[PDB]
């Protein structure tokens, strides 16, 4: 494919190993983390957006985590 | 682009004659050139299976390389049995096809 | 050893399809290429198209797409090329050669056969 | 004894009124059965194969651009057209370019500019499907007769090719009887929509809709000689630099992109026919005619000797290799274990009833001692060989490991894990039905969710359950949080 | 692999268009759209989560849209 | 690469995951981080390919 929609989580799994598990386990996460360490500018805006949206620490945390996670994965 | 090499004559006394192959910025300036000599009327054999590497051709006297847009071959101690047509072929990557040359009528006196 | 028989030369009439068989044994046929280079009398030889035996399709020279077709079989390690249309132009001997899949080796035609010859006339 | 030391085996001891026990044969994992009066024999899946592959949606992975053509029209007198554009062999799309006195127009204005290129197939990648009829399953059967060297032997056994046509088969073992096999290949895997995506020299398992969603141009998939592609614009891009011309490039080779894409697909082997590994099949064993060899054999009385070293395998079972020294070819081996010098005789002889077929070379016993330090004797008399052993662990540890193993079985095997090792109990069937409906509703929600996203969703729902008000808090928290966390912990494996 | 993390927003602004502006302008949204069309199950879960966490309308809609974007991209 | 060229921000040209070498064109490049490209798959227990 365009390698943007990996064939993952289809549910039709078996005891045997998949094509690539040791790397696909952390591929997307490592992309997000290298993004975040490269560019901290988005973090300030994400913190502000989570903070000034109606704030209960549950809501603030979930909004901040999602907003900091979505932009890197889906640029 | 397309490659064109000239036909030329030579003599049986040993002398360096250069079969120059000229191409473009997409076909030979970046890729490995391949040099062929054919005994006429039969199947051509391969003379250089890399840029400057010969598999089993006449050693120590058939050696050449390429410079920028031009590739060349040098032969030393050329006798009569070396009467052959020499071909330079390079892989074109823009047109996704190899680019064989017209051919040289290398005649040795 | 590794070689290509290329069957025997045959000559036909215009407007009919001709076949050129080309078998290469002695090595694992799957990995390497078959190039099908044409050679005219008193003219330079030009290459037309690859065929990957394992999964490959035709990748003809721009001059020859829709003019020729290439097929193959893996069990017998033979590559087939046929001429869907014979004009007066194609009067030459057609070859086979083994090619590598390396980017620098697309032109690597190390081994050649005898050369099946076909000419067209009335 | 093909089952010894496989790291995935699981004991399935039990029978029923008419003596059937069902078991799911996970590929690469062998199950072992036991009974009070039946021989313990070992079952392992092998080589679920197919034939007569049907091909559809032959994809393209590399292009080739030839015969670059372009046509321009003067501004404001209609869009440019090319008679060559209609043919399906051409990719063509028109942008706008400014046209001037410097390039021969009538007046300055934006004009259409069609540019067409001859897309050519190169290295197609085929994806075949399987007619459900052609699926073929082979099950090997090894009985626990100790031979000289039959320990974990893989060629030894009796094959039983089980196909959906022959759902029921016999199994003629040597001097034991006929083991009956009732099967259900319908629920093995949803092969109504799998596609065997064959690469250059590799082939895989994929879901149907995902395969139709590969963003590459596709062909008819038939055996035609001149394929016609569709959505050809994907593999070719048009470079319009600051609106002066139009050039076309073929966008390289998507091979590595594909190899990175199929990050959750399984593997098969492609060698002539394709033997698709990585599948499970349930089989209702039939123990009707199995009879123990040497039941009436005489119990010999002589000393035994320990040829090979005692060596215990994973998850609690030990191997004893002993050669009889005497004269009774039909001897059967005595056995008894006494821990703390008591008469407890606790434990189980995991092998049915070992017998020395021939004196010269040992028949090797297998047995499972209790957790505590327990001695094991073999023969009879003062010289009777006695072997000490000390198993490490306690009963609660075994219970915890069994529970974890069962959870891993349930997560991967779906709703058929309740059929595993069953007897037909009314409680078990009701549990299977309830878990089936609940799990179907559950997986309907999460069709396509990944490792980390499932973990995060589980955390979020366990939190929303923890702090909620009404009695739904426990149901949501326990059910969804635990299930999602335990699936996130063990998935993609 | 390298197919992930394009430098779409890298900020080296230029007047002429880029290598693949036409496709890259919409490929990510195309991935999300085809993922949603393939799998409708996640929509119910996202609606449930937003409804039972969102105190207000705007918080609910933001949570729903972020959840419906992150998961297809993280797939 | 091949017949095409590009301009990429330098900071982004080391973080894209691929094997890399000294670029001394000495005909025997010892590639750093070869593990990233080649991938090992271990089947259900047993062998490794
Ligand atoms: C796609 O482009 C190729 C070239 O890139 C076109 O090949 C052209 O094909 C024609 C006939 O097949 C060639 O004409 C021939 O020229 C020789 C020259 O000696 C002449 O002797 C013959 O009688 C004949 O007229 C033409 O030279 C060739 N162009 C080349 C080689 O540059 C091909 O036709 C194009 N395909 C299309 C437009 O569908
Ligand atoms: C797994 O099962 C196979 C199948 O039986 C075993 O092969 C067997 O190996 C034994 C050796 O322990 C062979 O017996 C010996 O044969 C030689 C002649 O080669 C003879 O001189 C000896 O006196 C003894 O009889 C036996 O023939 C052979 N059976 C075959 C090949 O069918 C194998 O050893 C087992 N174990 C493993 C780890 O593979």
């Amino acid at each position: 494919s365009v390698a943007l929609a990996p064939h993952v989580g289809m549910g039709l799994d078996t005891r045997t190993q998949t094509w690539m598990s040791a790397e696909g386990a952390w591929r997307q996460v490592e992309k997000v983390e290298t993004w975040a360490l490269r560019h901290p500018g988005f973090t300030i805006l994400a913190l502000f957006l989570a903070h000034y949206i109606g704030t209960s620490l549950t809501q603030k945390v979930v909004i901040f985590i999602l907003l900091m996670l979505v932009t890197p994965s889906m640029t | 682009s397309v490659l064109t090499q000239p036909p030329s004559a030579s003599g049986t006394p040993g002398q360096r004659v250069t079969i120059s192959c000229s191409g473009g910025s997409s076909n030979i300036a970046i890729n490995t050139v391949n040099w062929y000599q054919q005994v006429p009327g039969t199947a051509p054999k391969l003379l250089m299976y890399s840029n400057n590497q010969r598999p089993s051709g006449v050693p120590d006297r058939f050696s050449g390389s390429k410079s920028g847009t031009s590739a060349s071959l040098a032969i030393s101690g050329l006798q009569s049995e070396d009467e052959a047509d020499y071909y330079c072929a390079t892989w074109d990557d823009s047109l996704k096809d190899v680019l064989f040359g017209g051919g040289t009528k290398l005649t040795v006196l | 050893q590794v070689q290509l028989v290329q069957s025997g030369a045959e000559v036909k009439k215009p407007g009919a399809p001709v076949k050129v068989s080309c078998e290469a044994s002695g090595y694992t046929f799957t990995d390497y290429f078959i190039h099908w280079v044409r050679q005219a009398p008193g003219q330079g030889l030009e290459w037309m198209g690859w065929i990957n035996p394992i999964s490959g399709g035709t990748n003809y020279h721009p001059r020859f797409h829709g003019g020729v077709t290439m097929t193959r079989d893996t069990s017998m390690k033979v590559a087939y090329m046929e001429l869907k249309r014979l004009t007066s132009d194609d009067t030459a001997v057609y070859f086979c050669a083994r090619g590598r899949d390396f980017r620098g080796g697309y032109s690597q035609l190390d081994y050649w056969g005898q050369g099946t010859l076909v000419t067209v006339s009335s | 004894m093909r089952c010894v030391g496989v790291g995935n085996r699981d004991f399935v001891e039990g029978l029923s009124g008419a003596t059937w026990v069902d078991v799911v044969l996970e590929h690469g994992g062998c199950v072992t059965t036991m009974a009070k009066n039946k021989p313990t024999l070992d079952i392992e899946l092998q080589k679920t194969e197919a034939t007569q592959l049907a091909t559809l949606r032959k994809l393209c992975i590399e292009g080739k651009i030839t015969n670059i053509t372009t046509d321009s029209r003067c501004p404001t007198q209609g869009e440019a057209v090319l008679p060559e554009e209609q043919d399906q062999n051409y990719v063509c799309k028109h942008t706008y370019v400014d046209r001037g006195w410097g390039n021969g127009c009538g007046l300055f204005g934006k004009g259409s500019l069609v540019t067409c290129a001859k897309f050519q197939c190169l290295e197609p990648i085929e994806g075949k499907v399987v007619q459900y009829e052609n699926l073929k399953y082979t099950v090997i059967i090894t009985v626990h007769t100790g031979d000289q060297h039959q320990v974990g032997n893989e060629t030894q056994g009796v094959t039983a090719e089980i196909t959906p046509q022959a759902s029921t088969t016999e199994a003629i073992l040597p001097e034991y009887g006929t083991l009956g096999l009732e099967c259900s290949p319908r629920t093995g895997l949803d092969f109504n929509e799998m596609i065997l995506l064959t690469m250059k020299n590799k082939a895989w398992m994929v879901h149907r809709q995902w395969f139709f969603d590969l963003p590459l141009p596709w062909a008819s998939g038939a055996t035609t000689e001149t394929p016609t592609w569709n959505r050809k614009e994907l593999l070719v891009t048009f470079k319009n630099a600051h609106a002066k011309k139009q050039e076309v490039v073929v966008l390289g080779s998507q091979e590595g992109a594909m190899h990175t894409a199929l990050t959750g697909a399984t593997e098969i082997q492609n060698s002539g026919g394709t033997s698709i590994f990585a599948g499970h099949l349930k089989c209702r064993l039939k123990m009707d005619k199995l009879e123990l060899k040497g039941m009436s054999y005489a119990m010999c009385t002589n000393t035994f000797v320990l040829k090979k070293e005692v060596s215990e395998t994973q998850h609690g079972t030990i191997l004893i290799k002993v050669e009889y020294k005497g004269e009774d070819a039909p001897c059967k081996i005595p056995f008894s274990t006494e821990d703390g010098q008591g008469k407890a005789h606790n434990g189980r002889l995991i092998t049915a009833n070992p017998v020395v077929t021939k004196k010269e070379e040992p028949v090797n016993i297998e047995a499972e001692p209790p957790f505590g330090e327990s001695n094991i004797v073999i023969g009879i008399g003062d010289n009777a060989l006695k072997i000490n052993w000390y198993k490490k662990g306690s009963s609660i540890g075994k219970m915890f490991e069994a529970t974890a193993r069962g959870a891993r079985r349930m997560a991967i095997l779906g709703d058929t894990a309740w059929d595993f090792g069953s007897v037909g109990g009314v409680l078990n069937s009701l549990g299977k039905m309830v878990h089936q409906i609940f799990g179907s509703a559950y997986t309907a929600l999460f069709s396509g969710v990944s490792w980390v996203m499932k973990i995060g969703i589980g955390v979020l729902l366990t939190w929303i359950g923890l702090n909620s008000k009404n009695t739904s808090m426990s149901f949501s928290c326990i059910a969804i949080g635990i299930i999602t966390l335990y699936l996130g912990a063990v998935v993609q494996a």
